[PDB]
C-alpha cells in the first residue's frame, strides 16, 4: 500500500528460502533430511508420470521419444501407452527393410496385442489415438514408470544437459529446400483410401509455417494423390463414410540448427534417426483436412 | 471470387457496387480491388470440392427438414430462408442411428473444411476496453 | 471306472516365519543425505524425499 | 486466529518432516533387510556345502 | 505474497451447513460473465442463463465465451476465485457424471440434467440455485452433440413408431462404466428455439450446397488445370444417375447459415489430464485456453 | 453337443466374448469371480492323465 | 439385412433372433425344408412383433404361431383363399 512497498523491487525466489527452511528455522530444530535447496523448483516443464508394461518400452531407454495413448473398447487394459516406433510398425509409410528391422526388436506379447487393437476396430487411427508428448526419464522396472512432459523443454534433473527428440528417417519430412530461424514440428497421419490396404502414412513436418491455412495449402499440394484416392473410393464405393483423409496437429518448435542425423541402438540394432536437441513440446488437438 | 467465373465484366462491375459496402457496427467499410488470383483459385477449388462432398454426404432427412418444417410451422425467418430455396405425412424410407451419426461426423468434418476459409485465426481475446475505445487488454498471444 | 487314471497335482501356500543369521558387518551399505524434490500442483504440493 | 492457524500449519509441516525422517530410517532398515534376504541362501544348501 | 484473485461475495445469509456444502467444491469450475474483482454471487455458474423457453444450444453458445474460473477458498467474510491461465496446471473436480483417465482431452459442457434434482441441490438460495457446468472428455462431448442434433432432427415425425424406436436408441448413451441417458429436446411436441434454428441452418446449408454445386463446377471446368475437378463433377453426375442476384443471395445465405453453425461444428479442448487422483473426485489437469 | 457338454459340466458358455476382449484375455484377465463364502481357504488343484 | 439396421427395444434377443434367421438359408433334400422354414418363420414373426412392439406369447413351451401382422382383412383373406387354392 505504501509507496515504499509498491516501488519495492520484486523478490528473487532463489534468494529467499523455502517454506520448509523457515518452518524448521522458526522452531529451531535439525533433521537428517537436507532441505535447504528443493529440487525441480525452477522447472517450467510441466511433466507427468505413466505406468506401462514391459512389452512396449524397448527403444525407449534412451531419453526422447513420443508416447501415444490409444482407446480400446475392452474395459480393463483399455488404454495402452504405445511408443512412436510401434506405431510406425503398422504404418504403410515405412520402408519394409526398416519394418522388418524394428518388428524384430518389438517381439512382445503386449506389442502384438497393441498391433491387433490398432487394426481391429472400425475407427481410423486419428479418432483412436491421443498424444502425450515426449518422454524424458525411464524407470526400467518390472513394469516401467516413464516420465513424459506436456509443455516445455526436455531436460535432465538439475538442468545439467538438454534432451533431444528422436524421429526415424522415414517419418521425417521437410517441404522446403532451406529452413527459417524457427520451425515448428507437427504430426501427419495421412489416409490412403485404397481397396486392399487402409494403412496410413506417419510423418513429422519440420516446417517454419505457423498459420493453419498456409500449412494446409502445402499439405494439400503435397498430398493430392491421397485426396484423389479418397474421392476415388467415394465414387467407386457408394454408401461408405470416409472422413479426414489427413490429420494435423502441433507438436512443438525447434531451434532449426541442431537438427542432425544420429542413430538409436537397442540390442545392437542400429536405427537411423533425425535428432532435435533443443526442443520444447507444445501439444494440440487433432485438426483434420480432406 | 465465385461470381467472377463465366460472367461479363460489367456484371462484376454491377456486383462490386453491391458487395463492397459493409456497415458493421455502424461504421461503413469498403473492399479494395477484388481481383482474380491463383490463391483465390485454390480457395475456390477447395470450396467447390467441399460443397460437392457435403452435397453427397447429405442424407434425406437433412435435405427434407426445411420442407418438413415449412409445411406446418410459420415464422418470419422461415419465410426469409425459404424464398432463396427452389420449388420442388410420409414415412421415412430408411433411417438408422449408427449410420447417420457417422454421416453427421463426416459432414461436420466437411463443414469444418468449409469454415476454415473464412475464419482466419483468433489472435486477440479482449477482456476490457478503454472507455474512449482507443485501447483494450487482451489474452492469447 | 474309465481306462486312464488321474494324477492330481495341487499346490499349497503356507504362511511362515523365516529367521536369518548374518555375520558381524557382513556387507557394507553406504548412504547419503536425503534429497527433497518438489512436485507442484494447485491444491496440494507433494515432496519426494 | 492468524497466530493459531500459523502455529498449526508450522506444527503440521514439522510433524510431516519428523514422520518422513522416521519413515526414511524405517525404509533404510527395510531395504537393508531386502538386500540381505536377496543374498541369503537357505539352511540346507549351506549345510550341504 | 498474495496472488491475483477474484473476491466474490454473497448478499444472502449463509448457513454453516451451506458453507460446508460450498467447501466441498474447492476445485470446481465456475463460469463468470466478466472477470471483475468484486462480483456478487448472482453471476456464479449458469443460473443467470436458466430459461424455460431457451435450450442447450444457447447455453453452449454462451459457454463458448464465458470466463471460466476456479474456486480457491471459502470464508465467512468472502469467497476466493481464481482465474486460470494457459500453460499451467490446476486441480479440478470431476463433477461430471463420467470418470476420467490420464491424458484425456477434456472440455466444458452445459448441464444436461436441469432444474431440481438430487445432484443439482447445491448452494440453493431462495431465488438462487448454483449450477455447475460439466467437465466431460472430448469424444463423449462430440457424441452428445451429434446425438442431440440428430434427436432434434427427428422432431417432426414422432408419430411413427420406428422413429420413436430410433429416438429411444439415441437417447441411451454408453461409455466406460457409464450408461447415463440424456433428456429428449422435444417438449410439448415442439422443439426449443435455438436447437430449431441450429438444425434449420443445418438443413438449409445442406439444401443450398446440394443446389448450387453443378453450376459452379461447370464454371470451373473451363479452366481445368486440376484433375481433381473432373472427378469432383463426376461424383455429382453419378449422384443423379438462375438469376445472378439469386446466386449472390444464395451464396451469402449459405455462408451465414454456416457462420451460425460455427460453434457446433467444432470445439476446443479446455483441459487435459496430467494425472488423476484416486476415487476420481478430482484430477490435476493443465489448462488449455 | 457343445450345449449338452456345457449343461452336463455346469460351466456356462463364453456367451460371445468380443475379439478385443479375446486379445484382452490372451493379454490377461480375471474371469472367475469369488465364491459365496470360503471357510477353509482359496482353492487349489489340477489334473494330469 | 432389414433387421440388421433396425433399432429395436433391445439389441440382445433381436440379435439372437436374426442369428437364428440368417444361417438357415435353405436345405438340400426334401425332408429338411419344413422344420427350417418353420423356425425361420417363427423367428421372423418374433422380429416383426418386436419391431412394431406388439405383445407375444413368451411362456416356456408356447411357440408364437404363424400370423400376418398389421394388414387389411381382404389381404389376409386373399392369403387364406390362396392357401385353399393350393391345397
Amino acid at each position: 500500500m505504501d509507496a515504499r512497498a509498491v516501488a519495492k523491487r520484486p523478490r528473487d525466489p532463489a534468494d529467499e528460502d523455502n517454506e520448509l527452511v523457515t518452518a524448521l528455522k522458526a522452531k529451531r530444530e535439525v533433521n537428517t533430511i537436507s532441505v535447504r535447496y528443493l529440487y525441480h523448483a525452477d522447472h517450467q516443464a510441466l511433466t507427468a508420470r505413466f505406468f506401462v508394461p514391459e512389452g512396449l518400452v524397448e527403444f525407449e531407454a534412451q531419453p526422447g521419444a513420443l508416447l501415444i495413448r490409444m482407446e480400446t473398447g475392452c474395459d480393463s487394459p483399455r488404454h495402452l501407452y504405445i511408443s512412436l516406433y510401434l506405431l510406425g510398425i503398422r504404418a504403410s509409410n515405412v520402408s519394409a527393410s526398416t519394418r522388418c528391422l524394428l518388428e524384430s526388436v518389438y517381439t512382445a506379447s503386449a506389442a502384438r496385442a497393441a498391433l491387433q487393437w490398432l487394426d481391429l476396430g472400425p475407427h481410423l487411427l486419428h479418432r483412436r489415438l491421443e498424444t502425450l508428448g515426449c518422454v524424458k526419464t525411464v524407470s526400467l522396472g518390472i513394469t516401467s514408470l516413464l516420465t513424459c512432459v506436456m509443455r516445455g523443454y526436455l531436460y535432465n534433473t538439475l538442468k545439467t544437459e538438454v534432451f533431444a527428440l528422436m524421429i526415424p528417417k522415414d517419418m521425417y519430412l521437410t517441404w522446403e529446400e532451406t529452413r527459417g530461424r524457427l520451425q515448428y514440428v507437427y504430426l501427419i497421419i495421412v489416409y490412403d483410401y485404397d481397396g486392399p490396404e487402409t494403412r496410413p502414412g506417419i510423418y513429422v513436418l519440420t516446417s517454419s509455417i505457423a498459420h493453419w491455412q498456409t500449412l494446409v495449402d502445402v499439405a494439400r499440394g503435397k498430398f493430392a494423390r491421397e485426396r484423389c484416392s479418397f474421392v476415388n473410393r467415394r465414387i467407386t464405393r457408394p454408401r461408405q463414410i470416409p472422413l479426414c483423409t489427413g490429420v494435423i496437429q502441433k507438436l512443438g518448435w525447434c531451434l532449426a540448427d541442431d537438427i542432425h542425423t544420429s542413430f538409436l541402438v537397442h540390442k545392437e540394432l542400429k536405427l537411423s534417426v533425425v535428432r532435435l536437441d533443443n526442443f520444447s513440446v507444445e501439444l494440440g488437438d487433432f485438426r483434420e483436412f480432406v | 471470387g465465385l461470381f467472377s467465373l463465366d460472367r461479363s465484366y460489367e456484371e462484376v462491375k454491377a456486383a462490386v457496387q453491391q458487395l463492397q459496402t459493409i456497415t458493421f457496427r455502424d461504421a461503413t467499410f469498403t473492399i479494395p480491388d477484388p481481383v482474380i488470383d491463383q490463391h483465390l483459385l485454390i480457395d475456390m477449388k477447395t470450396a467447390c470440392l467441399s460443397m460437392s462432398m457435403v452435397a453427397n454426404l447429405a442424407s434425406e432427412l437433412t435435405m427434407t427438414y426445411v420442407r418438413k418444417l415449412a409445411l406446418e410451422d410459420s415464422s418470419m425467418l422461415l419465410v426469409k430462408c425459404q424464398e432463396l430455396l427452389m420449388r420442388l405425412p410420409a414415412r421415412p424410407q430408411h433411417v438408422s442411428p449408427d449410420d447417420e451419426i457417422a454421416r453427421l461426423s463426416a459432414l461436420f468434418v466437411m463443414l469444418r473444411q468449409l469454415d476454415d476459409l473464412i475464419r482466419e485465426q483468433v489472435v486477440f481475446t479482449v477482456c476490457d476496453v478503454s472507455p474512449d475505445n482507443k485501447s483494450a487488454t487482451c489474452i492469447f498471444k | 471306472h474309465p481306462g486312464f487314471a488321474l494324477t492330481a497335482v495341487r499346490t499349497d501356500t503356507f504362511e511362515v516365519d523365516m529367521l536369518l543369521y548374518s555375520g558381524k558387518s557382513c556387507t557394507s551399505v553406504i548412504i547419503n543425505n536425503p534429497i527433497v524434490t518438489k512436485e507442484e500442483r494447485d491444491i496440494s504440493t507433494t515432496y519426494h524425499v | 486466529l492468524d497466530k493459531i492457524l500459523n502455529v498449526e500449519a508450522m506444527h503440521t509441516v514439522l510433524r510431516a518432516l519428523k514422520n518422513t525422517a522416521d519413515a526414511m530410517e524405517r525404509g533404510l532398515i527395510h531395504s537393508f533387510l531386502q538386500t540381505l534376504l536377496r543374498k541369503a541362501p537357505p539352511y540346507f544348501v549351506v549345510q550341504t556345502l | 505474497a498474495m496472488e491475483a484473485n477474484i473476491f466474490c461475495t454473497f448478499d444472502h445469509k449463509l448457513s454453516i451447513a451451506d458453507v460446508g456444502k460450498l467447501t466441498k467444491l474447492v476445485a470446481a469450475v465456475v463460469p463468470i460473465p466478466q472477470r471483475l474483482h468484486l462480483i456478487k454471487h448472482y453471476q456464479l455458474g449458469l443460473h443467470q442463463f436458466v430459461d424455460h423457453t431457451r435450450g442447450y444450444v444457447r447455453l453452449r453458445g454462451l459457454l463458448r465465451n464465458m470466463t471460466l474460473t476456479l474456486m480457491r477458498r471459502v470464508e465467512g467474510n468472502q469467497i476466493l476465485l481464481h482465474v486460470p491461465t494457459h500453460g499451467l496446471l490446476y486441480t479440478v473436480l470431476n463433477t461430471g457424471p463420467v470418470t476420467w483417465e490420464k491424458g484425456d482431452a477434456l472440455c466444458v459442457l452445459p448441464p444436461l440434467f436441469h432444474g431440481p434434482l438430487a445432484r443439482e441441490n447445491l448452494l440453493t438460495l431462495g431465488q438462487w440455485e448454483l449450477v455447475l457446468p460439466w467437465i466431460v472428455p472430448m469424444p463423449l462431448a462430440l457424441e452428445i452433440n451429434q446425438r442431440l442434433l440428430i434427436m432434434g432432427l427427428f422432431s417432426l415425425d414422432r408419430s411413427y413408431e420406428e422413429v420413436k424406436a430410433a429416438v429411444q436408441q439415441l437417447q441411451t448413451i454408453t461409455f466406460r462404466d457409464a450408461t447415463f441417458t440424456i433428456p429428449d429436446p422435444v417438449i410439448d411436441q415442439h422443439l426449443l428455439i435455438d436447437m430449431k434454428t441450429a438444425c434449420l441452418s443445418m438443413s438449409m446449408v445442406a439444401n443450398l450446397a446440394s443446389e448450387l454445386t453443378m453450376t459452379y463446377v461447370r464454371k470451373l471446368a473451363l479452366e481445368d488445370s486440376s484433375m481433381l475437378l473432373v472427378k469432383c463433377q463426376e461424383l455429382l453426375m453419378r449422384l443423379d444417375r438462375v438469376s445472378p442476384d439469386d446466386e449472390i443471395a444464395r451464396l451469402s445465405a449459405l455462408f451465414v447459415m454456416l457462420r451460425q453453425l460455427d460453434d457446433l461444428i467444432r470445439e476446443q479442448v479446455v483441459f487435459t489430464v496430467c494425472d488423476v487422483s484416486p476415487d476420481n473426485k478430482s484430477a490435476t489437469c493443465i489448462f488449455k485456453g | 453337443v457343445d450345449r449338452w457338454i456345457r449343461h452336463a459340466a455346469g460351466v456356462e458358455r463364453p456367451q460371445l466374448l468380443d475379439t478385443e476382449t479375446i486379445s484382452m484375455l490372451t493379454f490377461g484377465s480375471m474371469s472367475e469371480r469369488n465364491a459365496a463364502a470360503t471357510v477353509h481357504g482359496q482353492k487349489a488343484a489340477c489334473e494330469l492323465i | 439385412r432389414r433387421g440388421y439396421t433396425y433399432p429395436f427395444g433391445d439389441r440382445g434377443k433381436a440379435r439372437d433372433h436374426l442369428a437364428v434367421l440368417d444361417r438357415t438359408e435353405f436345405d438340400t433334400d426334401v425332408r429338411h425344408d419344413a422344420e427350417i422354414v418353420e423356425r425361420a418363420l417363427v423367428s421372423a414373426v418374433i422380429l416383426a412383433k418386436m419391431s412394431v412392439r406388439e405383445t407375444l406369447v413368451t411362456a416356456i413351451g408356447q411357440t408364437e404361431p404363424i400370423a400376418f401382422v398389421h394388414l387389411k382383412d381382404t389381404e389376409v383373406q386373399r392369403i387364406e383363399e390362396n392357401l385353399e387354392g393350393v391345397r
